[PDB]
């Protein structure tokens, strides 16, 4: 996929003491037009992995689908293995660079969010196989706009109880509204625990406009 | 590729009152080369020297036009010209082509007159200005210089440790540099005298 | 490609030059003279673009003339060599540039013989051997071997002929005579053509 | 960027979105792309920056000095063609989209367009920007004649809400301009102010 | 680069690092990107250097002559047409990307201004590769009305943002205040940066060096 | 690069410099660009370094298999027209490799020119790389079938150290290699700087 | 239009001793002015006496030190006896001359100790290309770091000065500070600097931190 | 396509079909070779002269190249084929190689062709 | 081409205009845009007339050998997975923008969007093709939920007149297709039939 | 580049091509043989792209050879320029097109001598005489103004040195030295090269 059709804008990620939070608004851009207003780009992979694409919306389809597959056959075994987090990271990895070295790239920027015995785990995956793990992430502008935001808290705050991650995300989300015209004020916030996966949403940020009067 | 054309490197490096500046004396076309003795660095005073890498051509022209000014300057004002002074005129000099630029990038060494406080700078092409208190370098290998310098510079050095370090970071330089070398000279100006010295050198 | 190659001794200065004007495939002349006479002790040796090589020669010619002319003495050949740097670097930037590459050949009663390089974008540098062409990166090594400051102008016509016979043996274009002169303080003398007839 | 402007029996309205973007980078926000050329002549600017403001800045200069000149307020066909000879002149060096909007006395609310290449129109009520492709259907269904001030600034205010909707060159804040013979109305509608239309889900 | 202006309630701060890099190289480590325009009215730079110097010296020396004709304090109005007049009549060939802050008689006013003519009248502005995370601070945390430590804070915050966020950006942290009743030039205010202790210590002593000829000319 | 091969009464001479370059940086001072292809054979390195590498290795391979299978070594013609084919096959694709195969079969001393442009010429002198102009005319000046061995091993260093003077891309040391009826043996690896000292000195 | 490689920065750097050697890289992980992360370490153990320093397209980096390890293993199922370095070294051309028309873009290092239980490090070219050498830097910052090992390991451009064996400490010395004075000039050398130290002991790991910007 | 074992071993360590080949060769018409030191001098048995046969149309020697050649026995049609598949493989070794075979090589080429005929499937 | 799909709550109601054109040449004026793909099973084509033809017919064979094969209805979501399928395999030879609407009897009425690149969405509404970006303003401020069948048709005429008017893309005349569990109701409206907008003057 | 010819007298055929393989501006080799001898009484004598030229002329003769093999006699000249062409016909769409320019001589008991022309192209002609190279341009008119169909081997040796030497006098390319062959009943003979030696 040499030419992305419609595309989402960034995914943000952070860690928090007990799982980790994904946030991402719910727009299909058409180049400038923002044609699909409800579109979730938030995929449950299991109980203990959740995974945000940006770019190419129906390549994230297309990997949505593989995933899930891979995820419904290692269930049938019923052996008692199942996928950590990071081992989707490592196949999601495995199948970006594959695609990448036969120059048929999926246009995507994945970012892998998983909690397994008692460990987070974030991950980011990028189209030509570039994949490391971070406490936080952001793809697109986003690593413009939030990834200064997490950076600057998680130095004074290496550990963060959920609510400050999910007040932080907010914080990064509204910014991103705010500067980025690909962005859209309705987005959704998926939460992986040791309860598992949960996806709320939609939700919008509140805005500030007094500068308009200055 | 244009200023890697004939190839050079010259470096300033600042002492405790003192100045030392260095350059490759190669002058070639690409891969070949022509002589070993080409001057890079010229006197625009009794301590005060620039030195000139990139397009040989430019080198020389560029230094021909600084000495027009500068011998105008020091008619009309009965003093020699102040190091600041003289790169503010060379930066003028060289924005007046900002859009047909000559192909050097300027480095300048002194002492102030009446003063002797050690001054270097640096100019891009289009003739920006950066003042530095440690050292500065132009040419075809600033990466390997500014790793020879960064390492080795100290804060003031007596005039006989500011020749070795500025010798060893440009002879260390120069090897490493395929069209930059055939020779290394180098003046200290100090304030009471000037010396002036050839390096031994790989010719290869 | 045309071949010029200067060699100077301590009171002379030796020149040569290829005879050879080629237009596509074909020699069109063999007996062509890329040697200038600026004065009475220099000479311009120019090679490059059909055209520019002339015109640029001449006006030279005529700015040195014109100055022996107003001044009643002539032009040291550094001062020569410096006016030529400074309007070939004038041209270079202006509408009508000039694709050509100089050897300056000249005796100065004063600093001796004096031979200078100059390349299409006019970097003016003094050398003790210089030369230009293809032919050159056939022959700078060997000058570099056998030369010596203190060469004897016998010497240096015999190493101007290894020079030569190196260009018979290696380079692909045929450069089968070659017109030779020498500077010294009685000024110009044009030497025997160093020339390989073909049988 | 969405421009709009109406005219109604005794004046004009203005509209305009106040997105300045960079690429997908919003360089500015709270842009106003609503400007006085006279003390009842404004003009909407769409295209580039730089060309939209350096030719207002240079109409301003002239219809200012033609109205000193004749002691007489400007009409708004003058800075039209102004800005008409202006754009037509340098059309292979300017992008700009204008719409030019005010009273006269002589001939009350009016309307031009000057779009990209410098030709002029008088229009009924006028659209530009690369946000008004999306509001074409909308005014040419909702437009009606004998629209009072208030139900012109309401017909502005939804168009321009609906294109900053879908378009990713438009957004920010809603500003309006009444221009009528007593003067300049403007406002600036923020929030909850901006008219709403659901997300059509399910 | 990362240079970056806030009006508060008092005046204007305007920020930026002091890193210059030629490439992918640091060039200089100590650059001044707060540039004098008149004693009431400064401007941040960013783009190309050498255009940028340019362009502010002559629009300060412009407002020097302005300001003797007159008698009176310069505006930033006019820096701001004198300096956006110049830029389009060239079309975005001189590449100066400014922050154009001071306090004239009307109060504190703040200019972003771009290489092809374009200003924007803005309460706080960023320019520069860093510009968008010294924005995003901006976004995060301004408010208006500010107190001048608060704003200083503030114009600190957004220049780290911008050092340690963009390749670009970096070294220390330049301050310049303005208001009505006087003109802080804080160079440097913060030094998040500084070269690591060396461990060891490289051979460098007299001697080392071979020298094939010496001259030494003795000046009166 | 520099690197030349002449055939003389004593059997074949090689030598070469040891600079390998980045554009204008040079990323080693100490390669060594004459192959040990196997005891007999030697191989020399211009153009791309892991082309001549990789080729001369899969020769070497070839060679062996070839004297266990026929209980006789290798040709030096046959193995120069093995090189040949096998970089024939990649015409066009980018291959960069100059390379002069030299050994003593039982026609004698052999020296072969085989580049990746399809050439392969047997001759009595060969120069290849950046430096060789300068190499050839070193070395046909000072060339004779008759030479001594010490003046042999001399022309070869000189050759190569005029390279290097005039050539931006040759430098380092100079490398030489006698090949011999019963065999190569590494000569010297002499520094430009001592050469230098030794010959303007 | 689609471009398979990005440039992801990084140093790398390798000195060979007596009876160690020492493979030291950053750990920043950047794509064009953006950080990706500070913490992305450049060197990967192979052996217990063999470590890989990696620097370049990180998709690259990651996708052949797999392709190592899983070689390593094979070699070890096959002959029953684990790779040595010159081994290791002469494997990794063939794979990297495997892909010579679409090629790894990463600068490779090998760190080790040889047969003899000397230090070893060889140096890589993206296909393959390699040699021994004593030092070597190889990314972003190498022509920074390469003429000041020249100077101080080699002892190039310097009289009347003895040739002493480099001890283990000196180099971990002259190792930091490359590193700090590279960190000062190359806008892709930060964060933090990775040390391993292979002797026969094993493989010692350490972390200095480098200036952030 | 046709990938039958023909040639298997039997019961007591044999191979059938190599045993019948060399049967087969046992019928043909004698052929001597005698190695001299000047001379190597090879003569074929003609088992019946047909009074009416073109005598060069059933030449039982012939020369693989200027310097090797070869008489047979046995089936004359599995000659020819063998004969020309040496005939190929010597120019090609003249080709790759710039000398002529030795007899050895191409024995050698010979004798693997034949193994590789005792132990492939369809043949 | 302007394509329209609206959901209503026992089925859909499907729109096209009827121009093929080939540059500014208008090839085909009354083209038929509406395919049936099974009994109660339609699309709307953009794009590439071979491209959506070949797609279609390719996706009636699959649909109607399945179909066959499990003795059952197919489901509105199979088709339109059949259709996306198609699309994304073959997104880099391929230029077509699919709406897929129809009736189950497990899902009711369905309409979803197959845009060029392949990606499936399931929607309350769909448009497409070049006329559409000239009706999502009024699309989005018109549409409401809870229409019947017959609001849905007017629904969908409006909007295709007001893209026809604008785009000179589309145009001839507009064919509807209400698609319910009882059977398919195709229609054309043409001349004075179709939707009028009056032109603003003055 | 490289120089072919041939001339077809009434019961011969004298062939000659220079003896320079060059690189860049380097002859590298001064004796270089461009004709290979498919046969007793056949010449092909190839020019072209590097590399393309020997794989192609040894492939044709490793064929011609074979045929000699397989049939005990050999191919007359004319079928071995017909079936050369075919080859380099169907290389010239394949993947492995081979740039080759190719004279062909040859001597049938029968037919008489023989020349053939073929460009890469792999059109086939029959000549009284040919050449190839940009020293055809110089050459050709002189065949053309001195040829007869009966001229003798003698003057066709005469006439060949005519050429040759407007090759000297000419042409830029250097090209010292030929190697000349003539074919007749008696197969393939050795000619004194013809060299023009520099002093």
């Amino acid at each position: 996929t040499q030419n992305p059709m419609v595309t989402g804008t960034s995914v943000l990620g952070l860690k928090f003491e007990g799982g980790v939070v994904i946030a991402a608004d719910m727009l299909g851009s058409y180049g400038s037009l923002a044609r699909f207003r409800n579109i979730s780009r938030i995929m449950r992979v299991n109980n203990s992995t959740m995974l945000g694409a940006s770019g190419d919306y129906a390549d994230f389809q297309y990997l949505k689908q593989v995933l899930g597959q891979m995820v419904i056959d290692e269930e049938l075994l019923g052996d008692g293995h199942s996928y950590s987090p990071k081992a989707i990271h490592s196949w999601l990895t495995r199948a970006m660079y594959s695609r990448r070295s036969k120059m048929n790239p999926l246009w995507n920027t994945m970012v892998i969010g998983g909690y397994a015995d008692g460990e987070s785990f974030l991950g980011y995956v990028d189209m030509l196989g570039v994949a490391y793990e971070a406490p936080s992430l952001a793809t697109g502008y986003g690593a413009y706009l939030a990834q200064p935001l997490l950076r600057e808290v998680l130095e004074k705050q290496p550990v963060l109880s959920q609510t400050e991650a999910r007040e932080l995300v907010e914080r990064c989300m509204r910014v991103l509204y705010y500067r980025d015209a690909r962005s859209y004020n309705r987005f959704q916030i998926a939460t992986v625990t040791e309860k598992g996966v949960e996806i709320e949403g939609p939700l919008s940020a509140e805005t500030n406009w007094d500068i308009a009067h200055m | 590729s244009i200023m890697s054309y004939n190839g050079g490197a010259v470096m300033a490096m600042k002492g405790k009152n003192c100045v030392a500046i260095a350059a490759d004396r190669r002058f070639g076309i690409q891969a070949q080369m022509v002589t070993t003795d080409f001057q890079k660095i010229f006197p625009m005073g009794d301590r005060l020297y620039i030195g000139l890498a990139g397009l040989a051509t430019d080198v020389q022209t560029v230094a021909q036009r600084l000495k027009f000014r500068l011998n105008l300057y020091e008619l009309k004002e009965g003093r020699q010209i102040k190091p600041y002074t003289l790169m503010s005129m060379v930066a003028n000099l060289l924005y007046e082509k900002r859009f047909g630029p000559y192909y050097t990038e300027p480095v300048i060494a002194g002492l102030d007159p009446k003063t002797f406080k050690p001054f270097i700078c640096s100019l891009d092409l289009i003739g920006c200005p950066m003042v530095t208190d440690d050292f500065v370098v132009s040419g075809t290998c600033t990466e390997q210089m500014y790793g020879m310098c960064e390492s080795l510079w100290e804060p003031n050095m007596d005039p006989e440790h500011l020749f070795e370090t500025i010798s060893q970071a440009m002879l260390n330089a120069v090897d490493r540099d395929a069209v930059s070398g055939m020779g290394v000279i180098v003046h200290i100006i100090e304030k009471d005298k000037i010396t002036t010295r050839t390096l031994k050198a790989r010719m290869d | 490609m045309e071949y010029l190659i200067g060699i100077q001794g301590p009171d002379y200065v030796l020149v040569a030059s290829d005879r050879v004007a080629a237009s596509n495939i074909v020699q069109m002349k063999d007996d062509h003279d890329k040697m200038f006479k600026m004065s009475e002790k220099i000479l311009l040796l120019c090679v490059g673009e059909a055209g520019d090589t002339v015109q640029f020669a001449e006006y030279i010619q005529k700015n040195v003339q014109l100055y022996k002319m107003r001044n009643g003495y002539e032009l040291s050949p550094t001062a020569a060599a410096n006016f030529t740097r400074r309007n070939l670097a004038d041209y270079l930037r202006s509408r009508t540039p000039y694709h050509v590459n100089l050897l300056l050949a000249g005796y100065d009663e004063h600093e001796g013989p004096a031979l200078y390089y100059m390349d299409y974008l006019a970097a003016l540098a003094k050398a003790p051997f210089a030369a230009h062409g293809y032919g050159a990166f056939l022959t700078l090594s060997i000058l570099d071997r056998y030369y010596t400051p203190t060469i004897s102008r016998e010497k240096a016509v015999e190493l101007l002929r290894k020079c030569l016979e190196e260009l018979q043996k290696r380079f692909i274009l045929n450069l089968p005579t070659f017109s030779v002169r020498i500077i010294d303080r009685n000024g110009i003398h044009d030497l025997d053509n160093i020339s390989f007839p073909k049988q | 960027t969405t421009i709009m402007a109406v005219q109604f029996d005794g004046g004009v309205v203005l509209g305009a979105d106040s997105r300045t973007t960079t690429g997908s980078y919003i360089a500015n926000r709270v842009t106003d792309k609503l400007t006085p050329i006279h003390d009842r002549i404004f003009c909407c600017r769409s295209g580039s920056a730089a060309d939209t403001q350096a030719v207002a800045d240079a109409v301003t200069y002239q219809l200012g000095f033609h109205s000193i000149e004749l002691n007489e307020p400007p009409l708004v066909h003058t800075a039209a063609s102004l800005f008409k000879e202006m754009c037509y002149r340098y059309r292979e060096d300017l992008m700009a989209g204008i719409i030019i909007a005010g009273w006269d006395p002589q001939e009350g609310g009016q309307v031009y367009s000057v779009p990209m290449g410098g030709m002029m129109v008088r229009q009924p009520f006028a659209i530009g920007g690369s946000g008004s492709s999306y509001i074409y259907g909308y005014v040419d269904a909702t437009y009606r004649e004998g629209m009072t001030k208030e139900e012109c600034l309401q017909f502005t205010a939804n168009a321009l809400a609906l294109a900053m909707e879908r378009d990713g060159s438009s957004g920010g804040v809603i500003r309006l301009a009444a221009i009528a013979e007593p003067g300049v109305e403007r406002q600036v509608l923020l929030g909850d102010q901006i008219p709403k239309f659901t997300i059509a889900t399910l | 680069t990362t240079i970056a202006g806030v009006v508060y309630k008092d005046g204007i701060v305007l920020g930026a690092d002091t890193r210059a890099t030629e490439g992918m190289v640091v060039a200089d480590k100590n650059c001044s990107k707060i540039h004098f325009i008149s004693p009431n009215i400064y401007c941040c730079g960013a783009g190309t250097a050498a255009d940028t110097d340019m362009t502010t010296q002559l629009i300060s020396s412009n407002l020097e002559l302005h300001s003797l004709s007159t008698g009176r304090l310069p505006r930033v109005v006019t820096a701001n047409r004198m300096l956006k007049q110049m830029l389009f009549r060239y079309q975005g060939y001189i590449g100066a990307a400014l922050v154009l802050g001071g306090v004239d008689v009307t109060g504190p006013h703040l200019y972003s201004i771009y290489p092809h003519g374009s200003t924007d009248k803005l309460p706080y502005v960023t320019m520069g590769s860093g510009s968008l995370a010294a924005m995003a601070v901006f976004e995060d945390k301004f408010r208006p009305d500010m107190e001048e430590e608060e704003a200083k804070k503030l114009v600190s915050e957004a220049i780290a943002a911008g050092i340690f966020n963009d390749l670009g950006s970096g070294s220390n942290i330049d301050l310049c205040v303005i208001s009505k009743s006087k003109l802080d030039f804080l160079r440097p205010y913060s030094v998040p940066n500084k070269k690591g202790t060396r461990f060891g210590r490289y051979r460098c002593e007299k001697g080392t060096n071979a020298v094939l000829t010496e001259k030494v000319t003795t000046l009166e | 690069t520099t690197t030349l091969a002449f055939k003389f009464r004593h059997g074949v001479i090689v030598a070469a410099d040891s600079r390998a370059t980045a554009g204008a940086y040079i990323a080693s001072q100490t390669v060594k660009k004459v192959i040990e292809i196997n005891p007999y054979l030697l191989g020399t390195m211009a153009g791309g370094a892991a082309d001549c590498s990789f080729w001369e290795r899969l020769l070497a391979r070839q060679c062996r298999i070839y004297e266990l299978r026929n209980k006789e070594r290798i040709s030096v013609a046959a193995a120069s027209k093995l090189l040949a084919n096998m970089v024939y096959q990649y015409k066009g694709m980018g291959l960069s490799m100059g390379t002069m195969i030299c050994g003593w079969d039982k026609r004698g001393p052999g020296l072969y020119y085989v580049d990746s442009e399809g050439n392969r010429i047997s001759g009595a002198t060969f120069s290849v790389g950046s430096g060789s102009v300068y190499a050839y005319g070193v070395m046909d000046r000072g060339y004779s079938y008759d030479l001594e061995v010490e003046e042999a091993y001399d022309l070869a260093r000189r050759a190569i150290y005029q390279a290097t003077y005039r050539d931006a891309y040759s430098g380092g040391s100079v490398s030489l290699y006698h090949v011999r009826e019963d065999g190569w043996i590494r000569v010297s690896s002499d520094n430009v700087a001592d050469l230098h000292d030794k010959y303007s000195g | 239009r689609f471009s398979p490689y990005a440039f992801n920065g990084g140093t790398v750097l390798a000195i060979a001793g007596e009876d160690f050697s020492i493979v030291a890289s950053d750990t920043r992980l950047s794509e064009g002015f953006s950080i990706h992360t500070r913490d992305s370490p450049k060197c990967y153990k192979l052996t217990d006496k063999t470590v890989i320093g990696c620097s370049g397209f990180h998709g690259d980096c990651l996708t052949l030190t797999k392709i190592i390890e899983a070689r390593l293993k094979m070699y070890k199922h096959s002959n029953n006896k684990a790779m040595t370095t010159g081994a290791i070294a002469a494997m990794l051309s063939t794979i990297l001359y495997s892909r010579r028309f679409f090629p790894y873009y990463v600068y490779n290092i090998i760190g080790g100790l040889d047969e003899e239980g000397k230090g070893a490090v060889y140096s890589f070219d993206p296909v393959g290309s390699y040699q021994r050498d004593s030092f070597k830097a190889g990314g972003s910052a190498s022509a920074m770091l390469q003429p000041l090992l020249d100077n101080q390991v080699g002892f190039k451009n310097m009289q009347n000065v003895e040739h002493v064996p480099l001890s283990l400490d000196r180099a971990m010395r002259l190792v930091k500070d490359v590193f700090i004075s590279a960190a000062e000039r190359d806008v892709y050398t930060g964060d933090a600097l990775k040390v391993c130290i292979v002797t026969k002991e094993g493989i010692r790991g350490e972390t200095v931190p480098l200036r952030k910007d | 396509s046709y990938d039958r074992a023909i040639t298997v071993f039997s019961p007591d360590g044999h191979l059938f079909q190599v045993e019948y080949a060399q049967e087969a060769v046992k019928k043909g018409s004698t052929a001597v070779g005698v190695r001299g030191k000047d001379i190597v001098v090879l003569g074929v048995e003609k088992k019946s002269v047909a009074k009416l046969q073109d005598e060069r149309t059933v030449r039982k020697i012939c020369a693989l190249d200027d310097n090797v050649c070869m008489a047979f026995a046995g089936l004359t049609a599995d000659a020819r084929i063998v004969i020309n598949r040496a005939r190929v493989e010597c120019q090609s070794h003249r080709l790759t190689v710039e000398d002529p075979v030795t007899v050895e090589y191409i024995t050698r080429y010979i004798a693997s062709l034949k193994q590789r005929y005792t132990q492939s499937n369809g043949r």
